[PDB]
């Protein structure tokens, strides 16, 4: 599996594959590991599937509450329950998240959490099994503060390394947009990247 | 309610604008339309003294309209619009009805004319009884000259 | 199906020979079926053939036949539904001593059947039966049971203009029209806002009686 | 003890009550045939003492000047049971 | 004989206790009127601003359950907030463990349980607030359940609440007569507004400012409430009409 | 600490449970409800009345589903009933849909709701649900039959019943009307009939609630293709239907 | 009992049947020592005067008067007046 | 009848027992708390009945998390114990939110609790009035919590015996400044109006104890105002009432 | 029948509205709205006076159907 999110002017894009393989044989190729735990931040998943879902509704769960009795959650916020519900099963469970949402004062964000229950604010994250091979491209090439057009080809042409060398990772790349002017979701077929 | 910022607020710019009102007066001529913005944002308070103190502005100004045989129609639509917005409260579009009768009275308009406005300010007042009761018989006594001839 | 459609044949249809022969020869098809749901359309078929008028004999004949077969095998509620009818039919052809003698019979029984709201309606018949004897003490006497029984909460709005409609007329004769005319104002509002299909004969009778009242006074 | 007719400040609004039923009738009991109703008659008046339900009295017995009594308290209780329903 | 004091019947065969806490919704006398729409339900509610020295943005009575569903709250603000709390802890437990947002006729029938398991214990009081809640559901459209302290709700065409609510059910009664259905038709929601607003102002017989009101609208899928700039815009058209 | 663990039901010194005659007043607060089995069904009935007349009374629902074939009717309070048919649903579901995989016997289901009764007059923090409830049911093992649970946590059979302040009203009304055999359609008439002189509402169908438990309906069951399995007993009868029986009564 | 600004109403018309150097400021002060009744009010006008015998004064200034709207408030905390009225 | 328990409840809407709960905070020290454009700057009277006490060492003020105070009147002890319970909740939303607990959200936990207390029977309602804000990112606020439990966004707000002379003064206050003051000048306007609510406690003498959280101050951290600024307020205070 | 009203007042929608009534308590509340409509200058007795009227002098009671949940 292959997931990023990286930081630009206007916001955080968000990209993920569809693939999930259950040994060889995959499970489900459609299957979207962009998750809404809140209207304006959103999740990507990586490691054993179950236990990252499982973390994503309980998270869903407190946020809904944090959000009707004490304000909105900010990217940062929510980062720290996946941490903390990580942290106390280390031992238990393996979750890979990366965090993603847009604010408008910090503007957009990305937190992750490696698989102990850490987190680490990052312009740019990447994390799964697929991403490994895509670190040296990914730190080369990324510009802060890109247009929304360069991000979504930067991580466009990041994944597409990444399905080159993760057997893994496949399927459509789908991402998510967290902005100001809304939540625009994308998709990108395979023969549209296999070129890009 | 809960910020008196208001209340200092409409005094002061009435005052500014009862010093600037021959300027305002004279602006008039040119174009009516402009001048009479410039009172208006004065009786969108809520301060229901200080609306009444600017709503002498306001009378002082359509004497012009009254005066003309064309522009009284635009005072008819003014009042319409004034009483039911918010009445400014109630206290101060009661000296204002009050007082167009008695400028009627001094400029010598027809009988059409007379009759019209005076049509208007009865349809308005028909329901409300929360001072306009005292004026109004007074008001629809005038038409009645007029329909006995 | 087939019985409830013969009877919008009946009801159609004008008063004809036909039809008069037909129905007293239509309780015997409602037995044919041997059902019990003859009850809810043994009594609209009586109701249809009342409505307009077929000859004297032929609409106390038939409601008669049909009391039999009310009590041969079915329930003391049809019966009793039935002899309210046979009750009116008796008054209308203007036999008030047939009238009179089944009313005394009907209401002691139903005494120690007491549940009914039925025998509400068989005081407003027996009080009609004497006025037009002209006897005004136990038309009074029958007028004054059903007012005591209909301050019961269960009475139709038809079954309280009814009342209205014979206590005004009780009290004309008594000679004071103001109590008569209270209780025609409400009576004539019910007919006036009951529905036209017998309505609309009754509530200009007690118009006329409204304005009676007046006059005198 | 008398007083104006505004004699207790912000009870003014149970002045203008109070004369609905006393004041409207009195000078014309002709606007209430109109009306149909029984004569308005009686009025309770409680509080936490120190708000004037008397001073008010004072006030109503003056501005309408129309003949008036009042009665102490245990003044116009005797010792006679039935002398003291005579009295009132 | 303890049949005042403590949660246990007496031989009227009603609970003493539980009629004591309609008693409580009329002394803070908080008045909402709330009518369903055809793509919202609107509820306009009293604001109360005694002093000077209160701040009316954080004087509240309209508490955002869930994304979609509002309660208005009539009576004590001690007991609105617990009541609040809870609704909105059972709304998040619904869609966790069900897996969508709770509908609006479950969410009163879920806080009519706790308030009759309230009227049921001696040890804890029930909650003295009547709560009205809002929603345009997609699965019973606009729709009004108003929970009572005793445990007892019921759908609403139009309902009211608070001290002089009796005056209203008389307005809104008339409106549903002429209309002969029992929903407004208006397509947009600001107008749902002004005729709500139209039907208090005729059972109280007082004018509002914006700072009087506080409104909540309930449009298809998203409860907001309304900023006190866009309640004046409201107020300032009941004179356009 | 909370030391409320002892009983607030306590004997009367005259004999009998001074609580649950409190209680059973406070079905004589409430509306009526009436139950007239049949041979070939079971009609079940009550009134309707509404707190505002801003109320909808087709989102008021007094008549219950606790198991498809089977359903439950109350006199009393609406609070007290509300809580207690979900605990009735509960119980069903708990000790014989997860122990016996099918939905319970009438007979069965009506024993189990009382012990929820008895644990409401014992111990501290409880006090009885103030309602008595009609269980009108069909099982396959021992056919139609018709209950009534009491506050007392007691439950007996009858072949036709009345509850609510209007019972004995209907009971004696029923008395006559009652026979050995019956139609369900005849049973339908009378259980109208008898409830006209118990409502002081409108007797329109919109304010008079209608269930049977009559013949089931395989077209309500949500499948069909077994023929062996067979769909709800129950039917709820909606407001223009039953205008169509008042005017056949 | 007189209103947050009932208090006020008598105010205005009990300092007209006193002599002052001018006194226009009560409606803050008079509202945020409220517990007084109708009467209350007429005694803090005489305690008013009772700071001008210290003083050795025959007017009522405000500086008299709002020494005695603390005082006759806080003699006045020493029972309630708890009723519930139809 | 009506008082014996807070379960009992009158035919009038009322729960006597917490209005009586009140009293005991109005037999409190007088305490203010001015909300400000950019904080909050609180004041509290600290009686000397003897000059055997320690002057400011014994605090009213207690911080919770690092940028709210909570000052309080009415029973010392049971604000104390107010003060302890919202510690553990502030301590609890850092741990799972990784951030410093909101005003607003400080505000409806300690609502809740004294809520809980004045329906149950086994534990007995509070007789606390307690005055707490600061400065989050949400802005600054100031909230005053009734032992009935009851809380609202305040200008101004106040509880004590001497409330009488503090709140009229606030009204002035709005009125000087309808769109606020300055953090600084709230300094010496909470000194004065302990000083003018000094004339509900004038058998005695006090201490004046001084604390803020601004963001233009202290940076919105909640931190005792001591030195020659306390001391500077203290003047000027007393000039005025003199 | 004693007073005039407008054809608008009810006097049948009123009767469901409070069932513990005496009957000189229906004479206060007709007697009242006399005086509700002499507020407004009315000798008419309407629909506006005659439940503001009727809302007060009836008192709450632990009886009425101000509270109900039992039925
Ligand atoms: N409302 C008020 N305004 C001015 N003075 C007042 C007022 N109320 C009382 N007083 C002063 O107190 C005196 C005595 O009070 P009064 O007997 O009028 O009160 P009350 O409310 O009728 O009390 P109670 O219910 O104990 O009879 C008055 O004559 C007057 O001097
Ligand atoms: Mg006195």
């Amino acid at each position: 599996t292959s997931i990023m999110a990286v930081t630009f002017k206007d916001g955080v894009i968000l990209g993920a594959d569809s693939r999930t393989t259950t040994g060889a044989y995959i499970a489900n190729r459609v299957t979207d590991k962009l998750t809404r735990v809140h209207d304006k931040i959103w999740c990507c998943r990586s490691g054993s599937a179950a236990d990252t879902q499982a973390i994503a509704d309980i998270v869903q769960y407190h946020l809904e509450l944090y959000t009707s009795q004490y304000g909105t959650p900010s990217t940062e916020t929510a980062a720290s329950v996946f941490k903390e519900l990580c942290y106390e099963n280390k031992d238990n469970l393996t979750a890979g998240i990366i965090v993603a949402g847009y604010d408008d004062k910090n503007k957009g964000e990305v937190y992750t959490i490696p698989l102990g229950g850490s987190v680490h604010k990052l312009p740019y994250a990447i994390a799964g099994s697929g991403s490994t091979f895509i670190y040296g491209y990914c730190d080369k090439n990324f510009r802060e503060n890109m247009s929304k057009e360069e991000t979504v080809d930067f991580i466009k042409h990041s994944l597409s390394q990444a399905i080159k060398w993760d057997g893994s990772s496949g399927g459509v790349i789908r991402m998510v947009v967290l902005t100001a002017a809304g939540v625009e979701r994308l998709i990108f077929y395979p023969d549209e990247y296999e070129q890009l | 309610m809960s910020r008196d910022a208001p209340i200092k607020a409409d005094k002061d710019y009435s005052q500014i604008l009862k010093e600037e009102f021959p300027k305002i007066d004279s602006l008039a001529q040119n174009d009516c339309n402009s001048a009479l913005d410039q009172l208006l944002v004065l009786e969108k308070k809520t301060r229901q003294a200080s609306d009444l103190a600017s709503s002498k502005e306001v009378l002082a100004k359509i004497v012009d309209l009254l005066a003309s045989r064309n522009k009284w129609d635009d005072l008819n639509e003014q009042l319409t619009l004034l009483s039911k917005k918010h009445g400014q409260l109630k206290l101060s579009i009661q000296y204002m009805i009050q007082k167009v009768m008695e400028y009627l009275k001094s400029s010598k308009s027809l009988d059409l004319n007379t009759r019209i406005s005076v049509i208007e300010t009865i349809r308005v007042v028909t329901e409300n009884k929360i001072f306009v009761e005292v004026e109004r018989a007074r008001v629809t006594k005038d038409l009645v000259e007029i329909k006995k001839e | 199906t087939s019985i409830l459609e013969l009877g919008q044949l009946y009801v159609t249809m004008g008063a004809k020979d036909k039809l008069r022969e037909f129905i007293p020869h239509s309780t015997e098809y409602m037995m044919q079926f041997a059902k019990s749901k003859t009850v809810k359309v043994l009594k609209t078929l009586i109701e249809k053939f009342e409505q307009v008028p077929d000859s004297l004999d032929d609409q106390i004949f038939v409601c008669e036949k049909s009391i039999e077969f009310a009590k041969r095998e079915k329930r003391v509620f049809l019966k009793h539904s039935l002899s309210i009818k046979l009750a009116t039919l008796h008054y209308q052809k203007k036999q008030y001593k047939d009238s009179l003698a089944l009313i005394n019979d009907l209401l002691r029984e139903f005494k120690k059947l007491d549940d009914k709201p039925s025998l509400v309606d068989v005081h407003l018949l027996e009080s009609k039966v004497y006025h037009k004897l002209r006897n005004l003490a136990k038309s009074k006497a029958s007028l004054t049971a059903a007012r005591t029984a209909a301050n019961s909460i269960y009475c139709p709005t038809q079954t309280v203009a009814e009342l209205d409609l014979m206590s005004g007329i009780l009290h004309c004769e008594d000679k004071d029209y103001k109590t008569a005319f209270s209780y025609f104002f409400e009576s004539f509002e019910s007919y006036h806002n009951l529905t036209t299909h017998n309505s609309y004969e009754k509530a200009c009778q007690v118009l006329k009686y409204m304005l009676l009242s007046k006059i005198m006074l | 003890g008398e007083i104006t007719f505004d004699g207790i400040g912000g009870l003014t609004e149970q002045i203008r009550e109070l004369r609905e039923v006393i004041e409207l009738p009195l000078k014309n009991p002709e606007i209430f045939q109109r009306v149909g109703i029984k004569p308005p008659k009686g009025v309770l008046l409680y509080g936490p003492p120190g708000t004037g339900k008397t001073l008010l009295a004072k006030a109503v017995a003056a501005t309408i000047g129309a003949n008036f009594i009042f009665s102490p308290a245990s003044g116009i209780v005797d010792k006679y049971i039935g002398e003291s329903a005579r009295i009132i | 004989g303890y049949d005042r004091h403590i949660t246990i019947f007496s031989p009227e065969g009603r609970l003493y206790q539980v009629e004591y806490a309609f008693k409580a919704t009329n002394q803070t006398n908080i008045n909402s009127l709330a009518v369903r729409g055809k793509d919202c339900t609107v509820v306009i509610s009293q604001k109360k601003v005694p002093d000077k020295l209160l701040d009316p943005t954080t004087v509240s009575y309209i508490f955002c359950i869930s994304r979609t569903i509002g309660m208005v709250v009539n009576g004590p603000i001690p007991d609105a907030r617990n009541a609040a709390l809870r609704a909105k802890a059972e709304a998040a437990e619904f869609r966790y463990k069900y897996g969508y947002d709770m509908p609006c006729d479950v969410l009163a029938k879920r806080m009519a349980n706790l308030s009759q398991i309230y009227t049921q214990r001696a040890y804890m009081r029930p909650l003295g607030v009547i709560l009205t809640f809002v929603s345009v559901d997609e699965e019973l459209g606009p729709s009004i359940y108003k929970t009572d302290p005793a445990g007892y709700y019921v759908g609403y065409k139009a309902t009211a609440t608070g001290p002089k609510q009796q005056e209203i059910t008389t307005n809104l009664e008339n409106h549903f007569k002429k209309s002969k259905i029992d929903h407004i038709n208006e397509e947009s929601w600001e107008k749902v507004v002004e005729f709500a607003i139209t039907h208090m102002i005729d059972a109280l017989g007082t004018e509002f400012s914006k700072n009087d009101l506080e409104v909540g609208v309930a449009t298809k899928d998203k409860f907001f409430t309304l900023s006190a700039e866009n309640i004046e815009e409201r107020l300032v058209a009941i004179a356009e009409q | 600490t909370d030391r409320y663990s002892f009983s607030l039901t306590t004997f009367s010194p005259s004999g009998k449970l001074g609580q649950i005659d409190y209680a059973l007043t406070a079905v004589k607060q409430g509306v009526t409800s009436l139950g007239i089995k049949a041979t070939n069904g079971v009609v079940i009935a009550t009134e309707k009345k509404s707190s505002s007349p801003l109320a909808m009374s087709e989102t008021l629902s007094k008549v219950s589903l606790l198991t498809p074939d089977i359903g439950a009717v109350y006199s009393g309070m609406g609070p007290d009933y509300r809580v207690l048919v979900d605990k009735s649903r509960k119980v069903a579901h708990t000790s014989y849909k997860r122990i016996y995989g099918e939905y319970p016997p009438t007979k069965l289901l009506v024993s189990e709701v009382a012990k929820i009764m008895q644990e409401a007059t014992q111990s501290g923090g409880v006090r009885p649900f103030g309602v008595s409830l009609l269980i009108a049911g069909h099982d396959e093992f021992n056919g139609f039959s018709l209950y009534q649970v009491d506050p007392s946590g007691s439950y007996f059979p009858w072949k036709a019943t009345a509850i609510g302040k209007g019972s004995v009203a209907a009971k004696t009304f029923l008395e006559k009307r009652w026979n050995d055999e019956l139609e369900l359609e005849d049973a339908i008439h009378i259980a109208l009939l008898t409830l006209k002189e118990s409502v002081e509402g409108e007797f329109n169908g919109d304010t008079i609630e209608l269930a049977i438990i009559g013949d089931e309906n395989p077209d309500l069951l949500g499948y069909t293709g077994i023929p062996t399995d067979k769909g709800p007993r129950f039917r709820k009868l909606t407001s223009q239907e039953i205008n169509d029986r008042l005017e056949a009564l | 009992l007189p209103n947050e600004a009932g208090r006020l109403e008598i105010f205005k018309i009990h300092t007209a049947k006193v002599k002052k150097t001018g006194e226009f400021d009560f409606e803050a002060a008079v509202k945020m020592s409220d517990g007084f009744n109708g009467a209350d009010i007429r005694n803090c006008a005489t305690e008013a005067g009772f700071f001008a015998i210290r003083d050795d004064r025959d007017h009522i200034n405000p500086d008299d008067l709002m020494k005695a709207v603390r005082k006759v408030a806080e003699v006045k905390k020493l029972e309630g007046t708890i009723e519930y009225q139809k | 009848g009506y008082d014996l328990s807070n379960s009992v409840f009158s035919p009038d809407g009322r729960n006597f027992q917490v209005e009586y709960a009140v009293k005991a905070v109005e037999n409190g020290t007088t305490s203010i708390g001015i909300k400000c454009n950019d904080g909050v700057v609180f004041a509290v009277e600290k009686l000397i009945t003897s000059k055997l006490l320690v002057p400011q060492k014994n605090v009213k003020i207690q911080v919770v998390d690092r940028h709210i105070g909570c000052v309080y009147s009415g029973l010392i002890p049971d604000g104390r114990h107010l003060v302890n319970r919202g510690r553990e909740e502030a301590a609890s939303f850092k741990k799972l939110y990784k951030t410093p607990i909101p005003i607003p959200a400080f505000a409806d936990r300690l609502g809740q609790y004294v809520q809980a207390h004045t329906l149950y029977n086994s534990v007995r309602p509070f007789g606390v009035s307690t005055i707490f804000g600061g400065v989050d990112k949400n802005g600054a606020h100031l909230y005053m919590l009734e032992p009935s439990g009851s809380y609202w966004g305040y200008k101004g707000a106040a509880t004590g015996k001497g409330r009488q002379s503090a709140k009229a003064e606030l009204e002035k206050l709005v009125d000087h400044h309808p769109e606020g003051l300055s953090a600084r000048e709230a300094v010496k306007q909470a000194a004065k109006i302990i000083y003018l609510a000094h004339e509900d406690n004038k058998e005695k003498d006090f201490e004046l104890e001084i604390s803020w959280c601004s963001l233009s101050e202290t940076n919105g951290l909640h931190k005792f105002v001591k030195g020659d600024l306390l001391q500077e307020a203290i003047d000027f205070a007393q000039k005025e009432i003199n | 029948s004693k007073m005039s009203l407008a054809p608008e007042a009810d006097l049948d929608s009123l009767i469901i509205r409070n069932d513990s009534l005496s009957g000189a308590v229906i004479a206060a509340i007709m007697q009242e709205a006399g005086l509700r409509a002499v507020r407004k200058n009315r000798y008419v007795i309407l629909q506006s006076d005659l439940e503001e009227a009727y809302a007060t002098q009836v008192k709450t009671d632990n009886t009425v159907d101000k509270f109900d949940f039992y039925k």
